[PDB]
């Protein structure tokens, strides 16, 4: 029974033929006040695995302190911790939306929107969500909060169906998630213009960028508008 | 101050006689001469244009007004007694069916409703 | 939903009909309403249908359980209280039922206990639980003689259900008939409202309001 | 509470080849109390029927209201109230009474005498009208109808097939509605005759 | 409902989808959202169905009788002040959320207005609850002096991303293009890409099926 | 603020200055967290050389200034130009009288020969202060020790320009319900000149 | 609420109507006539809100009584019906709502038939052979759609009322203190003053 | 204050043939107007011939979906791997859910199969556990609009034999698997035209003595 | 409420109470005992909550029954009630407390002296010549405290219970279908099978 | 905050320096409009170079504090000096696990040889923020603007008195729940130094 006080907006992601991509911006609001600019909402796990957060920022830094434990607590007695026994996406995807689930029947909830994105052993994508509910869900995009209604209409015209994904680059999948932060900037009150992205893909890896930043923004038309009807200067 | 004028002004004399209406009748009767000519396939409405000086641009005076889509009307006499008749037409057409039916009136209705706001200034205080 | 179980000459009726609605919503037209607790008690489903139908089919067992132990045939005075006695410790929570316990005993005879989600359990001879039990009610209160014949009993608590079913926009679907004697149950059929209300009305010469 | 599920009923109206076709069921009740089974909710003023789901009070009103103003409309222009003109009027009715609407679901059948037309149209309670070319449903049983409808219906058909499919259409949209049934009737509509028939139906 | 404005070089186009709802049943499959206020103003209207169809009704009727009494041209600011000074009127409560767009004789506008009685100007706009996919698309693509051919796609687009992804939009995209020196062109059904695939059997009945009780003509003329 | 209807959010502020007075504001409406319009035009002219910065509602704010500008049309036409203090007389009476229904929080600023540049800030209750700056809107919370430290009465255009862009682009940068751009509005004995400010500027100073 | 029963047999309507009025905790009146006679040939009852009741009741008697000296003429049932329906479906979105439910019992006397209208507080008007309000229904609508004939006699729409009478009194919960029966025929409206017990 | 529970809309719907079952479901997971998913199956075979479907919120689907699974596999293992029978799955399944009466599963469940004779079956639930053998049965948002559709032409309620004056009801053949499943894709493109969450995809999933076949058929995206 | 009345003769007491069991819309029984005989000279008759009522009823008597048995004695009607009084009392400030009100009408062989005790819900307990809970009193006890007389026969309090259930019948708006009346005396306890008329 | 209990309200700031790190806050307490008590201490040791500011609940943080003072103490019997991030863990724990039942916005700073000077901002949620300076209680929201643009890292100690006793004095001006003395409590190598700057001296800045 609570409420979230700092909290992180939109979480978004999409996955192509080699990899899944997924972005947060670095905001931790205090209602609208944005409060802290330097928030990294996108969690490695290992090698493989990203875990993107919105929501309760105390909350998803609990989620953190769970994530290094079960890396720590995986390597026990396990000679094989950084091979064939390692952390998969699936694994860790599993676990939250476990928690999650069990968090709210016991009428406490973790107040976030989790996106879990990763590449498995054998090569396959993983992108999945989970939120406060214990709600699951997986298809070829996912975005939370706001970007659920901006972001993925976007990145849905780069991968409408499943056919699709073996079809796109991560060229055209991080341009689409690069546009796709850059209309969440325009349009939510939320967002901030500083964000962060990562890229697992099955031949080179984890790629994780820090501190991008909106550009190529249109707002030169706004000197053209004046007034709200009828006034002409 | 105020209206106190709720009395008719058009009354009738010993002879079953409506003065006013007679006499308004008479105002006609000096006007500009309006026809019209119906059709097989139309009807055609005209009048003169009695420019009262060469100084003034007898378009910016239409005798032959719109109604709606489908009626105009012409008339003779007081001129600015038509101009406020047709600003009124216009209104009923749009107040009483219109906006109630979704369509313009029949001529007939449309003509019936003007023909009221003229038997009221008969009669009316 | 309409339910009833009167007691006579030669034993118990009971008469359910079988809709179920969510709302506006009719969810089922064939709802069984008689729980077969064993061979020789019968409950009826009125109120919550999982309540009624979890509580009574435990009570099946519970039953059992004693003619294990005491080597004896459970009494309806028993049984019923065992439901009773259950359905008190949940007071409050949320229960919800209205049911008649019915079986025929050598020692009891015919017996028939309502036993409700407030603790009530009362012994008597004709009950009528439901959304339709005013309308069965009338019926049955009007025809009702400790002499029926089997066959006229049967059809004067079907005859009820109809007319619950006619009136009761919750009631309706079919009606389901048990003749309950010492032995064990009897069941007697189920019957579709629409093709039984236009054979009641012809032969009987009721609802003669209705058009047919 | 709801104003429109007190009494119960449901209204439906089909278009064919050179027909249309609404059929009604018979129900009022008060709550789970079966009331009437008597009571017709199609109603026509000349060749245009008007059939009203909701609140008995306001179906009666309304029918008693557009008897009054389709009178004084004959009256003033000598000739019958088509149903695209019917229609307007109907929905300018309800809107002038916006923020204290009747709570009923009008629904318009006719054939245009001018052009032969097939026409059906539906209302929300404030007027919106729904000019459709298929079918029209309203009623405490609107979902089952347009689950029906969705299904049974196929443009075109002639008149005695399109009887048999809002038949069902109704019939079976009814059986599922507690608020619905105990009887109902069907017209079907030509530009030169209309046949009214009362369907056999269950009776609980 | 999606409903969008784009304005173009020489024009302004709107756009809007046809499904109307009534919580989460489609009421009407191919309503029409494109509403005349006079021959070349048009406006798109979004939320209660029968406000948007009243109030753009009545301001069209009184701007009809505005220009016959004086013999001039409709302008779209007229329409404007006239409808956000009738919705400020009534607080919110007729809920007419439009995108009113037209040419006059001062050029061609583009405005929205808001239930409440508050108007924008912009070069793009979109209202409804498709409003988010369609304006996620207009963010994306939308660059200035765009010709008419590239705002009706533009334009066509957002709606689209209204249909696919808003529970509350879908069907078709009704179109009406509005240009500084000609008729405006009204598209009604310009995309329909949402036909039902045919059924797999026929439901038609054998005749005689239905149980008839009583049969009787109707006497329709007096 | 009635559930769901268009906030302006905002900063906005009118600041005087030797030459006359300069009115700033951001651009951004939002229904919750939506922005539904990120190029809002918040500084309304009410008169040729008196304006308003509009914070609050966006519809009343929009019918207020409305009838103020026809309000003051006629008091033109009838009695010559009018005082800033008459038009933020105006305002007030408005704000006051309906201070049940609307909410309204609306900075005055204009320019006369006799009286050079004014303000006058109506905050929510229709109370009217005369200050040589005012800040208003919800980001202004944010700027008021920035403002207070600041703010030198006489300053020139320049500086003036300058105060306004960087109390705004604080303002901006801590609420959410202000962004967009910064417009400004110089009301001077030489006439009314419009400027516009774009995030890329004045995001990082 | 109080029990109103009608029943419309061959030659005549019945109305049966409770006799107690309750207020609170105590019964303030075992021997109330819950009816108007509105004309001659025309009766109706009444049940609801407290004073409510009486003023609608006795209003439309004035009404129709003002009509019938108008005119010198007594308005058909389905006339009186359709003036009380009216004037019920006024209320409802009235300042203050009359909430009152009647039957109309009346013998038409061109057409040469009884007829029964039963209209709720909302000007729901239906036209049937028996009928009731409030909860009166529930308990005996079983009985009469079960024994109900349309060429029954005076004695044996009595004989049925009775029964319901009976099944109300045995199932019910309060005491509504019997019935005040009430005949309206070709010859006017008589009252039964033989019903405790026939 | 938190609310534990969510509607993932969906609509399911299982029909018994003599000697098969059908359970079919949409593949549409939405949240309020927004899609999160047009392919998340919500239809799954459970091991020993069981196919089964919680609908509603998808949380409470999915973890009695889990737990099912769960109970069959430990039935197996505490009971010398003896296969579960359809009427003993109804009625653990009824435990399951009864197990939480105080705080439901809010989903309506259905479980199809055969039984001992081979004949098919279909069982639905109560968010707590009341349930009952059926022929078929829709579950879900559209259940309302294929219940009514599925009573006349499955079961033939209201059909009579044309020329009997409605006095021989039309007689009970029973559908083949190719029927019922042209039923079914016709419930669920009818459902599809007239809720808005009902789409994207249909998956049907068979049981005949040979096991469990799957089935997948699009449906419209808007 | 149902009806619970008590009245302490000289030699003995007598406890009547009504008949009928109402669940919502309809009295479900009409031959109802709402009592139960605690002791071979005490018996309690109860009123309250559904069911609480019988469930306390026969708590009760289970104890007392235990107490009899492995002490081979009868305990007071005085003792009885301050038993029944504690555990009434315990129940208030409970998870959910017992909403029952009791008469406790016992002949105490020792004193050879008739007792009546009244006992409310709360454990409210007072020992008097008659008593009642809920309303009953407010219309009886008027009558009581006019008729009432110490040396009364047992023949007295019985008509004097029939006027007071004469006074409830007429004025009271529910139809608790009569009452049952039991005696308490040195010989035990009896039911008058004679009250419906006497 | 519970119904009538005493409220911190609050200006309070922790500043990272060249020398290490300073704390400062102004000293009002409230009930309502009643200043309970004007010349508070907020700025409570929790260990010898580990201190905090604290703002929202009186009741609160002072139950917090003193635990966590305990589990200081007893960690430093055990294992020796406690780092600030340490010294915020446990703050955190406390903050996060009561989330419900606590109104707590505590700043934690402290010096340590190997760290310099550290900051740590608890925000309501029980969250943890390391910032070069952190600004908290209900005046706060008036210096966003000011500290932002006056910020500067590796600051004198004289320039970051100075920075805490502009913006704070901007702080207590602006805001009701604020006033009294300025506090400051410098941590660095040489020690803990105490300051404290009275009304006539930072009112007029
Ligand atoms: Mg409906
Ligand atoms: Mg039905
Ligand atoms: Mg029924
Ligand atoms: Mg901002
Ligand atoms: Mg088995
Ligand atoms: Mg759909
Ligand atoms: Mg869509
Ligand atoms: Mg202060």
């Amino acid at each position: 029974t609570q409420q979230p006080i700092v909290t992180g907006t939109s979480v978004i992601s999409m996955k192509y033929d080699n990899g899944v991509i997924i972005a947060a911006d670095n905001l931790g609001s205090y209602g609208s006040l944005l409060r802290f600019n330097g928030v990294e909402r996108l969690i490695p796990v290992g090698d493989n695995t990203v875990v993107g957060i919105s929501g309760d920022i105390s909350d998803m830094q609990h989620i953190e302190r769970l994530l290094k434990d079960l890396v720590t607590e995986n390597a026990y007695d396990n000679p094989l911790a950084d091979a064939e026994e390692a952390l998969e996406p699936s694994y860790i995807f599993e676990y939250l939306a476990t928690v999650m689930y069990q968090r709210r029947s016991k009428m406490n909830p973790l107040w976030n929107a989790i996106i879990v994105a990763g590449v498995q052993s054998n090569g396959d994508q993983f992108l999945r969500y989970v939120n406060l509910l214990g709600v699951t869900y997986s298809s070829p995009t996912l975005a939370t909060g706001f970007g659920a209604h901006m972001a993925n209409p976007l990145l849905r015209k780069v991968v409408d169906r499943e056919s699709d994904i073996p079809k796109t680059t991560v060229q055209v999948a991080e341009e689409a998630i690069v546009n796709a932060m850059r209309v969440l900037y325009y349009r939510d009150a939320r967002s901030s213009r500083n964000f962060s992205l990562a890229i697992i893909d099955k031949n080179t890896g984890l790629t994780f960028k820090k501190n991008l930043q909106v550009e190529n923004m249109k707002w030169d038309f706004a000197k053209d508008i004046k007034g709200y009807g009828t006034q002409k200067i | 101050m105020t209206d106190r004028y709720s009395f008719s002004l058009t009354t009738f004399s010993p002879s079953g006689k409506l003065g006013q209406i007679d006499y308004a009748l008479t105002a006609v009767k000096q006007g500009v001469t309006s026809l019209g000519i119906k059709a097989t396939n139309g009807v055609v409405i005209a009048t003169e244009k009695k420019s009262s000086s060469p100084l003034a641009m007898s378009e910016t005076l239409s005798k032959v007004s719109l109604l709606t889509p489908d009626i105009g009307a012409v008339y003779s006499g007081m001129g600015p007694d038509y101009r406020v008749l047709v600003d009124k037409s216009r209104k009923v057409a749009h107040t009483s069916y219109k906006r109630i039916y979704g369509e313009y009136p029949p001529t007939k209705l449309l003509v019936s409703e003007v023909a009221k706001i003229m038997q009221e200034a008969t009669q009316s205080g | 939903t309409t339910t009833l179980a009167f007691r006579f000459q030669g034993g118990i009726i009971v008469a359910v009909d079988s809709r179920a609605t969510a709302g506006n919503w009719v969810a089922s037209q064939t709802v069984k309403r008689v729980i077969e607790i064993n061979p020789f008690l019968l409950g009826t489903m009125a109120g919550g249908a999982a309540d009624c139908q979890f509580w009574e089919t435990w009570l099946g067992s519970q039953c059992r359980l004693h003619e294990l132990r005491e080597k004896e045939r459970i009494s309806v005075a028993a049984a019923s209280k065992i439901l009773s006695n259950l359905v008190y410790q949940y007071k409050g929570a949320g229960l919800s039922m209205g049911t008649m316990i019915c079986g025929y005993t050598r020692k009891e005879g015919p017996t028939i206990y309502y036993v409700d989600s407030d603790g009530t359990r009362l012994k008597g001879d004709i009950f009528c639980v439901g959304s339709g039990q005013t309308f069965a009610y009338g019926v049955l209160d009007s025809n009702y003689k400790w002499d029926l014949s089997v066959e006229d009993a049967l059809y004067l608590g079907k005859r009820s259900i109809l007319a619950a079913a006619h009136r009761d926009a919750y009631s309706g679907g079919s009606v389901n008939l048990y003749h309950v004697t010492e032995d064990g149950w009897i069941y007697h059929g189920n019957h579709d409202v629409g093709e039984l209300f236009w054979k009641v009305k012809e032969e009987e010469g009721s609802f003669n309001n209705v058009i047919g | 509470s709801d104003p429109s599920s007190i009494n119960g009923g449901i209204v439906v109206a089909m278009t064919g080849k050179d027909c249309v076709a609404i059929a009604c069921d018979l129900r009022l009740g008060s709550q789970s109390l079966g009331v009437s089974n008597k009571f017709e909710k199609i109603f026509h003023y000349g060749h245009v029927f008007l059939g009203i789901t909701g609140l008995a009070t306001d179906v009666t009103t309304l029918n008693e209201m557009f008897r009054y103003k389709t009178n004084l409309y004959k009256l003033k222009e000598e000739r019958a109230i088509e149903p695209e003109t019917f229609t307007q009027l109907v929905s300018s009715s309800l809107y002038e009474r916006r923020f204290g609407p009747y709570f009923v679901g009008p629904v318009v059948a006719g054939i245009n005498s001018k052009s032969g037309k097939p026409f059906i149209a539906g209302f929300d309670l404030i007027g919106c009208i729904d000019e459709a070319k298929d079918f029209i449903v309203s009623g405490t049983a609107s979902d089952q109808l347009f689950g029906m409808c969705e299904s049974l219906y196929e443009p075109n058909l002639e008149p005695e097939d399109l009887f048999e499919t809002i038949s069902q259409a109704l019939l079976n949209a009814a059986d599922r509605d507690a608020l619905s049934g105990w009887g109902a009737v069907v017209y079907i509509i030509k530009k030169d005759e209309v046949v009214k028939r009362y369907l056999k139906m269950r009776q609980d | 409902t999606t409903i969008v404005g784009v304005k173009f070089n020489n024009g302004v186009v709107i756009a809007a989808d046809t499904r109307s709802t009534q919580g989460p049943i489609v009421a009407d499959k191919n309503c029409a959202k494109l509403h005349r206020i006079s021959p070349k103003i048009w406006c798109a209207g979004a939320g209660t169905a029968a406000d948007t169809e009243a109030v753009t009704q009545l301001i069209g009727s009184n701007i009809e009788l505005h220009s016959l009494y004086t013999s001039r041209e409709p302008r779209v600011v007229s329409a404007l002040q006239m409808l956000k000074q009738h919705l400020f009127k009534y607080q919110g409560h007729i809920g007419a959320y439009l995108i009113v767009a037209g040419v006059d004789p001062t050029g061609s506008h583009l405005f929205s207005i808001h239930a409440h009685g508050s108007t924008d100007v912009g070069y793009y706009l979109s209202l409804g609850s498709g409003s988010l996919a369609a304006m996620a698309v207009l963010e994306s693509h939308w660059k200035q002096d765009l010709t008419k051919e590239e705002a009706i796609k533009l334009a066509s687009d957002a709606i689209q991303a209204g249909i696919w992804n808003d529970l509350g939009s879908g069907s078709n995209v009704d179109v009406c293009v509005m240009e500084i020196g000609k008729d405006a062109e009204y598209l009604r059904n310009y995309l329909t890409p949402n036909v039902r695939e045919e059924k797999q059997k026929s439901y038609k009945f054998p005749r005689g099926t239905t149980a008839v009780l009583k049969e009787s003509i109707v006497n329709i003329c007096d | 603020l009635k559930k769901g209807e268009v906030s302006l959010g905002a900063s906005i502020m009118a600041v005087t200055f030797k030459d006359g007075v300069i009115l700033g504001a951001d651009s951004r409406t939002t229904t919750g967290a939506y922005i539904a319009n990120r190029v809002t035009d918040k500084l309304t002219r009410v008169h040729d050389k008196i304006w308003c910065c509009r914070s609050g509602s966006a519809a009343d704010t929009q019918a207020i200034a409305d009838i103020v500008q026809y309000h003051l049309e006629l008091y033109t036409s009838q009695y010559g130009t009018p005082s800033t203090e008459t038009a933020a007389s105006v305002f007030k009476e408005l704000c006051y009288e309906n201070k049940d229904n609307l909410t309204a929080g609306i900075i005055v600023a204009g320019y006369d020969d006799k009286n050079k540049g004014e303000v006058y800030t109506i905050p929510l209750g229709g109370s009217v202060h005369k200050l040589p700056y005012a800040i208003a809107g919800s980001g202004s919370t944010f700027i008021y020790g920035y403002c207070d430290k600041n703010f030198r009465e006489n300053m020139s255009k320049e500086e003036t320009v300058d105060f306004i862009k960087h109390s705004l682009s604080q303002a901006i940068k801590w609420d959410g319900s202000s962004g967009g751009v910064i417009r400004m509005v110089v009301l001077t004995a030489a006439g009314v000149e419009r400027l516009i400010f774009y995030p890329d500027e004045y995001e990082q100073l | 609420m109080d029990i109103i029963l009608g029943i419309r047999v061959q030659d005549s309507v019945i109305l049966a109507s409770s006799k107690a009025v309750t207020r609170g905790i105590s019964v303030l009146k075992d021997s109330d006539d819950k009816t108007r006679q509105l004309s001659p040939h025309t009766l109706m009852s009444f049940a609801g809100e407290a004073g409510d009741t009486v003023q609608f009741a006795e209003y439309i008697q004035a009404n129709i009584q003002l009509y019938s000296i108008r005119e010198d003429y007594e308005l058909s049932p389905q006339a009186v019906s359709s003036f009380v329906r009216q004037e019920l479906a006024k209320s409802i979105r009235s300042r203050r709502p009359y909430q009152v439910n009647v039957l109309i019992g009346g013998y038409d006397k061109k057409k040469n038939k009884p007829e029964l209208y039963q209209i709720d507080y909302l000007g729901t008007k239906v036209e049937l052979p028996y009928g009731a309000h409030g909860y009166s229904g529930f308990y005996t609508f079983s009985l009469l759609d079960h024994h109900y004939r349309p060429d029954m006699t005076t004695e044996e729409g009595l004989d049925l009322l009775k029964l319901c009478v009976q099944e109300l009194e045995k199932r019910m919960p309060m005491d509504f203190k019997g019935v005040i029966v009430k005949i309206v025929d070709k010859d006017g409206i008589r009252q039964v003053d033989d019903f405790q017990a026939q | 204050q938190f609310n534990p529970y969510g509607d993932n809309g969906g609509t399911i719907l299982g029909i018994a043939g003599e000697d098969f079952a059908v359970l079919a479901g949409d593949t549409r997971n939405i949240t309020d107007y927004s899609i999160n998913s047009r392919y998340e199956p919500k239809v799954f075979d459970c091991g020993d011939n069981i196919v089964m479907s919680a609908n509603g919120f998808a949380a409470d689907g999915d973890a009695l979906v889990k737990r099912f699974k769960n109970s069959v596999k430990w039935y197996h293992f505490d009971h010398n791997d003896k296969k579960l029978s359809i009427n003993s799955a109804a009625r653990n399944i009824q435990h399951l859910l009864y197990g939480k009466r105080f705080f439901p599963y809010y989903v309506h469940t259905i479980i199809a199969g055969l039984d001992e004779d081979g004949k098919g079956a279909v069982y639905s639930f109560d968010p707590v556990g009341s349930y009952e053998r059926e022929q078929c049965r829709a579950g879900g948002a559209a259940a309302s609009l294929i219940m009514p559709f599925l009573d006349n032409q499955v079961n033939f309620k209201n059909q009579y034999e044309p020329g009997t004056n409605g006095k021989v009801k039309k007689p009970l053949k029973y559908l083949s698997v190719e029927e019922v499943i042209k039923l079914v894709r016709d419930s669920f493109t009818s459902a599809t035209e007239r809720h808005i969450q009902v789409g994207d995809g249909l998956e049907i999933l068979i049981v005949t003595k040979d096991g469990v076949r799957k089935e997948f058929y699009e449906l419209k995206r808007d």
